[PDB]
């Protein structure tokens, strides 16, 4: 399973069969016997496979990276703490880019997932989308194949000129 | 699909297609009679009946081809050579 | 990387110690042992590369070329045998030593963590080429295709030798895990400007650059099938290799200076594609379409974004066993027939339908068909080029266009029509041809299935 | 009377409508008994080799070596640098690249000053 | 189908007293097999 | 101006070669046998008139504008036969169409699956290896001084002697194979 | 008769002193030894076992990580109102801009 909170679904509410005609659609035969001729041998593999993985418990672990110093707070060419500090920013890249990822997944699932009034009914997903894309282009974009923590800085200091800038001529 | 040709069928179809032919009388016609010399055809005459070969065994002759062949048996040796019969 | 150098330098006793019979047995077992081996360098990280020790390290962008490049020397072995089977015997072993040197020239190129020792092990790598090309070349321009081959070289490297030189007296070191660190931004002069172009031309010349390419169709044609096979797999991409790594010194010099590069690129292959529409000679096509899927890396290079370098190292992987198998099958026509032209001996389907079929797997590999990592580099420097200029989508889908009307002609002209009459010598394929067939093909598609591994260091 | 066959570049004069094929003087037939006759001994020449039992390889063809040679090996040695070819050297050369040169600098130019003026919709690029 | 080996006419080439003979060098035959000459 | 065995094309085949082109294109004009019969008559009467027309000049002038006629009142897609040059079939079979010299590279073990036939082979071999000196010498000792004139090759002039140059033409593959 | 020379041979086939050849040697048994050598150590060792290997790798740079430290971190920064990314890399309390 997963988590159901930073992959959200709202609960499914299905309708009722409430059969019109008289003809016996066959639908619901091809449902039991999917269930009787596949469903079940299925479930009875997977149940000796799942005793057979409870035999022999045992666990892997998520890898838990402390947060060493950053490149604002590394001397210039003094490449033992800014090895440290790319290192770490690298990982942080990485997390950040697999964050888009899963808001992009909750975009195109709440899409599909609502079908035709999805341009109403998704625009949670949708601002959450744009605020972590523009949030990923202040902070990664136009680095170049070259990226650095050095160039990150860079552009968020050019920024933060712009920024102060734009504060100041319109004060 | 095809079936495949003989000497005899292919010396039929062509003595069969000559038969047909109104410059040509069927009482004299065997399969050595030359058409300029032993029909008294002409050069236009054995155009058409090439043309007619053509238009019997669905296959074209070219004519470095088709103005030497003067007789019924050397149309039914070319095409005998071109079918490949009596494999 | 001493795990990878000693076994490689060990298969000099192991050619020259065996007997005169096993020698092609001995090092093409030894060699694809050494290849199983080569996948121990995927042991990369997110983060860091692989750092094995002051003088030797791997990322990712390494790590793929080095496993080529030890899979391409069975490869190699298994190709060169059969027209060296009436040599002498130490002629025999000293190709075989060269192929050996080449290689461990080569792998040492790709781990060079510091740059001097790159310079070194790449210039290095001319004379095991060149005393291959220059005496088991088969025709008399085999001298000529030599000197064109080292002298456009050296032109372009003893610049470079220079500049490297220089960065080691201003930075004070050419470690390249040093000048990640160090690296300053190269201003905009005239000092800087040929600065740029010391660091660049060498593998401007080796990738090759359009222009400068004329080295290479008088040096893949002359060369023999293994000469062939390392310059079209591996030796042009030490211009790639040697691109991005150098490239980090050369900001932001580059996003003006490579405008004339990559213009002379993107109409280049152009060019090339459609020379390989004419061109007569066989080998001559395949070291033309070399030259014009080279041209899409060197865009891809100089233009420097994150999807660029991704699909000019899938394209370098993919271009390296595609072309390669296409110098295989050429020569398993010219080990035939004897002359390398494309309209001497046709209609190959009827007679060798199996090797018709590696013809067809490798022709769609050199069209790029999806989802072939030919497809997959060739597609990621299109979008990144679509991010450089939305108008280089022309030259980039012309080129599409092109690309297939040689890779499908070149299937027409040599398999398909009707048979040359005259020539009956056309034997049944070897189990050693379909062998090596199938040994740069089945990679080349298994490589489908995950390509994330040849995907350099920025996945 | 008739609307007269106009032959072109890649659409040619027919066989049947040249003038000078109904030309039956014998100072044309002896070209045309020359020229039957070279090619009736290669013909020949060849017949004699392609029916060999004892041939096993290809005929080899001088004619297509020479075709192949005249095209790679046999052009350089035949070049004389003139008006002509430096006038097409020049405009096929240089031209091209001069001109996508300011077409992708004119073109960048332009996207480099929507862009660091804002004025470039790129809301939702980030792949690059 | 064999490798090219050189013959006489490419050998030649580097039998003369210079490699590219010119107007001026064209007179220069080559020096004695034992760098001994006639005592004329 | 192109034949294998004449050097060209005479006035009276040009004639007949229009006669053709004629009758052939003036069906794919007219498609029913009845009409098509109907204009074939009407052309053969055209062809009629000048029939006994003893100067040359007159004649080729008459060849010359029925040429222009003919080439004005054509058809664009013209009746051609599938296996005829520009037919649909036309040369379809040909990757079917293996040399027989193929069958030089077997393998033993399936050419033992056909044992009688190989064993015919190699009698039609042994034939051909007997009789190519004597058909060479056949050509040698008949072909005139600086080489032969015309592509037409002699036929065995002896009791014994099979047709000089004759494998490639008595070998050809099938047209259906 | 210019440069005395051996005449140049004959191409020789290798199926008709060995209609059973695999192309590597003249040798049948050196042939059979060198094709069974080529076919275990290329195809059953190097290309079953290093799709094998490459197949298994341990989560080759990191990429599944990054996923499972993302599906925290989301759900760190969901439920704590937070946004899910700062258009800042970096803190902008410890930059100094150089003043204007
Ligand atoms: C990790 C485990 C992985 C297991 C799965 C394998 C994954 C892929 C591996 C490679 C697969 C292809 C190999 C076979 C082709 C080459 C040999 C050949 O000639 O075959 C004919 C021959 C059969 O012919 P025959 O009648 O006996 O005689 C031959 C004829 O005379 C003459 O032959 P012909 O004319 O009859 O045949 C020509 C015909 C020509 O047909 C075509 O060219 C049409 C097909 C290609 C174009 C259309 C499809 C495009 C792609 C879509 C499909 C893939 C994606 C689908 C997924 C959903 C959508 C994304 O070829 C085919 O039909 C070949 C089918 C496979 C084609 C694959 C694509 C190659 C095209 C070029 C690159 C395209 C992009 C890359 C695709 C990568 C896929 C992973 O095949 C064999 O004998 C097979 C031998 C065993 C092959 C083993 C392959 C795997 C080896 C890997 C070893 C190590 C790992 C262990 C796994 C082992 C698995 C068993
Ligand atoms: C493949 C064929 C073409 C090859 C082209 C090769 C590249 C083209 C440019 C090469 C220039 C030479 C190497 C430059 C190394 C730069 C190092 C550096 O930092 O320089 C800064 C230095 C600047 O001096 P400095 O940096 O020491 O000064 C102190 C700093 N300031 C400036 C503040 C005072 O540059 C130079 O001294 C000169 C650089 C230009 C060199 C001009 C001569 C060579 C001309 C081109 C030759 C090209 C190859 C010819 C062969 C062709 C085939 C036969
Ligand atoms: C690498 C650079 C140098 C290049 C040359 C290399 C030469 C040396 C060779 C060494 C060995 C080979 C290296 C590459 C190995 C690549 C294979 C590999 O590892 O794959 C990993 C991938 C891994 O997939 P994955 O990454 O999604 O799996 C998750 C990872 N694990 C397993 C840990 C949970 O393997 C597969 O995808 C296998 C899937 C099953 C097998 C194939 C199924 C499809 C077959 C066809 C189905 C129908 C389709 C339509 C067909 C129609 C007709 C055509
Ligand atoms: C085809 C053969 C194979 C390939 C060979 C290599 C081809 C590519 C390399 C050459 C292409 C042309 C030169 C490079 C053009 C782009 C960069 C450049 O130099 O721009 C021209 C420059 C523009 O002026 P500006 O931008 O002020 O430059 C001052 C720099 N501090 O203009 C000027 O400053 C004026 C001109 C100065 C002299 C230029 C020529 C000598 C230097 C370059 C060599």
């Amino acid at each position: 399973s997963w988590d159901k909170d930073v992959y959200p679904e709202p609960p499914r509410r299905t309708p009722a069969p409430s059969p019109q005609t008289s003809l016996p659609n066959p639908i619901t035969y091809l449902t039991k016997a999917f269930d009787l001729l596949v469903d079940r041998p299925v479930t009875l593999v997977r149940e000796f496979i799942e005793r057979q993985h409870a035999k022999n418990k045992y666990y892997y672990y998520h890898r838990e990276f402390r947060r060493v110093p950053d490149i604002t707070e590394c001397h210039e060419k003094d490449v033992l703490c800014m090895f440290e500090a790319e290192m770490q920013w690298k990982r942080d890249y990485k997390v950040d880019q697999e964050i888009v990822n899963i808001i992009q997944e909750r975009l195109k699932a709440c899409q599909q997932r609502e079908g035709e009034s999805h341009r109403q009914n998704c625009a949670k997903e949708l601002q959450q989308f744009t605020q972590v894309v523009k949030a990923y282009q202040d902070r990664y974009h136009d680095l170049g194949a070259h990226y650095s923590a050095r160039k990150c800085l860079a552009k968020q200091k050019q920024r933060m000129l712009a920024e102060r800038k734009a504060t100041k001529e319109a004060a | 699909d095809a079936p495949p040709l003989t000497l005899e069928g292919i010396k039929d179809r062509v003595l069969y297609v000559l038969k047909l032919y109104d410059k040509i009388d069927p009482e004299k016609l065997s399969v050595n009679s030359h058409f300029m010399k032993d029909l008294g055809l002409d050069s236009l005459d054995q155009v058409e009946i090439i043309m007619a070969m053509e238009d019997e065994f669905g296959f074209e002759i070219p004519d470095i081809d088709a103005e030497k062949l003067m007789c019924p048996q050397e149309i039914v040796d070319y095409i005998a050579d071109k079918k490949d019969v009596y494999e | 990387m001493l795990k990878y150098i000693i076994p490689t330098m060990m298969l000099m006793p192991l050619t020259w110690l065996s007997k005169n019979s096993m020698i092609w047995i001995n090092t093409t077992l030894h060699s694809l042992l050494i290849s199983l081996t080569s996948l121990l360098l995927l042991n990369q990280f997110g983060d860091n590369s692989l750092n094995f020790s002051l003088t030797f390290f791997s990322d990712s962008l390494s790590t793929p070329l080095l496993i080529l490049t030890m899979w391409l020397l069975p490869l190699m072995l298994m190709a060169s045998q059969h027209h060296l089977s009436k040599e002498n015997l130490a002629r025999k072993k000293l190709f075989i030593s060269m192929l050996i040197l080449l290689q461990l020239f080569l792998i040492m190129t790709f781990t060079a963590t510091e740059l001097i020792f790159f310079y070194i092990m790449f210039e290095a790598t001319l004379v095991p080429t060149l005393i291959i090309i220059t005496r088991w070349g088969n025709q008399t321009e085999r001298l000529n295709a030599g000197l064109y081959f080292l002298f456009y070289t050296l032109a372009g490297s003893l610049p470079l030798l220079v500049a490297l030189i220089y960065i080691q007296n201003t930075m004070g070191s050419l470690n390249f895990l040093i000048l990640q660190y160090w690296v300053q931004p190269m201003p905009n002069s005239w000092s800087n400007t040929f600065m740029w172009l010391a660091c660049m031309m060498a593998f401007m010349v080796k990738m090759p650059l359009y222009g400068l390419h004329l080295w290479l169709p008088k040096a893949h044609v002359e060369a023999p099938i293994a000469g062939s096979m390392v310059l079209a797999a591996i030796l042009l991409k030490l211009g790639g290799y040697g691109m991005m790594r150098i490239t980090l010194l050369l900001n932001p010099i580059t996003d003006f200076m490579a405008y004339p590069f990559i213009m002379l690129s993107l109409w280049g292959m152009i060019m090339t594609s459609s020379i390989c529409l004419r061109q007569t000679d066989l080998k001559s096509l395949i070291a033309y379409s070399s030259v014009s899927h080279m041209a899409l890396v060197i865009v891809a290079i100089l233009i420097q974004t994150p999807w660029s370098y991704m699909g000019a190292t899938a394209l370098m992987i993919a271009h390296g066993l595609t072309s390669s198998m296409l110098f295989c099958l050429a020569n398993s026509n010219y080990e035939r027939v004897h002359s390398r032209t494309m309209i001497l001996a046709r209609g190959l389907q009827t007679l060798l339908p199996l090797m018709a079929a590696w013809w067809l797997l490798a022709s769609l590999t050199n069209l790029a068909l999806p989802p072939s990592i030919n497809l997959i580099g060739e597609l990621f420097v299109v979008m990144s080029t679509f991010s450089w200029s939305n108008i280089t989508i022309i030259l980039m889908g012309l080129n599409m266009v092109i690309t297939a009307l040689y890779s499908l002609y070149m299937l027409i002209t040599t398999q398909r029509g009707k048979h040359t009459h005259h020539i009956n010598n056309i034997l049944p394929s070897f189990t050693r041809e379909n062998a090596l067939m199938s040994l740069h093909m089945l990679p080349l598609l298994l490589l489908s299935l995950n390509p994330k591994i040849i995907l350099g260091p920025l996945y | 009377s008739f609307p007269k066959y106009e032959p072109s570049r890649l659409a040619s004069l027919p066989t049947t409508l040249d003038p000078a094929e109904y030309d039956i003087s014998s100072e044309t037939r002896k070209a045309q008994a020359e020229r039957l006759a070279i090619r009736s001994r290669l013909k020949r020449e060849y017949q004699l080799q392609y029916n060999d039992p004892s041939r096993r390889g290809v005929v080899e063809d001088p004619a297509l070596i020479r075709w192949t040679c005249a095209r790679s090996a046999n052009v350089y040695p035949n070049f004389r640098p003139n008006t002509k070819t430096s006038l097409l050297g020049a405009l096929f050369g240089i031209g091209p690249l001069i001109f996508w040169y300011y077409v992708f600098k004119t073109d960048r130019d332009r996207k480099e000053k929507l862009i660091q003026e804002g004025k470039l919709d790129r809301t939702f690029n980030i792949s690059y | 189908a064999r490798q090219w080996q050189p013959d006489v006419e490419w050998a030649e080439q580097y039998g003369g007293a210079v490699m590219y003979p010119t107007k001026e060098t064209a007179h220069w035959k080559p020096p004695p097999w034992n760098d001994v000459d006639p005592p004329k | 101006a192109f034949l294998p065995s004449a050097a060209y094309l005479t006035h009276q085949q040009k004639v007949l070669q229009l006669y053709k082109r004629a009758l052939r294109h003036l069906e794919s004009r007219c498609v029913h046998r009845d009409k098509y019969r109907y204009f074939a008559c009407l052309l053969r009467a055209r062809f009629d008139e000048h029939k006994n027309e003893k100067d040359m000049v007159k004649a080729t002038q008459l060849l010359r504008e029925a040429e222009k006629e003919f080439w004005h009142g054509q058809h664009p897609q013209p009746y051609i036969f599938p296996e005829s040059p520009g037919g649909t079939s036309y040369e379809r079979y040909e990757c079917y169409k293996v040399p027989e010299w193929c069958l030089d590279d077997w393998h033993p073990s399936e050419k033992a699956m056909y044992p009688d036939y190989f064993a015919k082979r190699e009698q039609w071999k042994k034939l051909r290896r007997e009789s190519w000196e004597r058909e060479v010498k056949q050509l040698q000792e008949e072909t005139p001084v600086g080489g032969p004139r015309t592509e037409a090759l002699p036929p065995a002039r002896k009791q014994g002697d099979l047709p000089p140059l004759w494998w490639h033409i008595v070998t050809r593959p099938r047209e259906r194979p | 008769l210019r440069w005395q020379e051996d005449p140049e041979p004959e191409d020789e086939n290798l199926y008709e002193k060995n209609p059973d050849s695999h192309g590597y040697d003249k040798d049948p048994a050196v042939d059979v030894w060198n094709m069974r050598v080529v076919f275990f150590f290329g195809f059953s060792i190097v290309l079953v076992l290093g799709s094998t290997f490459v197949a298994y790798l341990p989560d080759y740079r990191m990429q599944e990580w990054a996923r499972r430290e993302a599906e925290r971190l989301v759900k760190y920064r969901e439920a704590h109102g937070l946004p899910l990314m700062e258009s800042n890399c970096f803190d902008p309390s410890k930059i100094q801009l150089p003043e204007d």
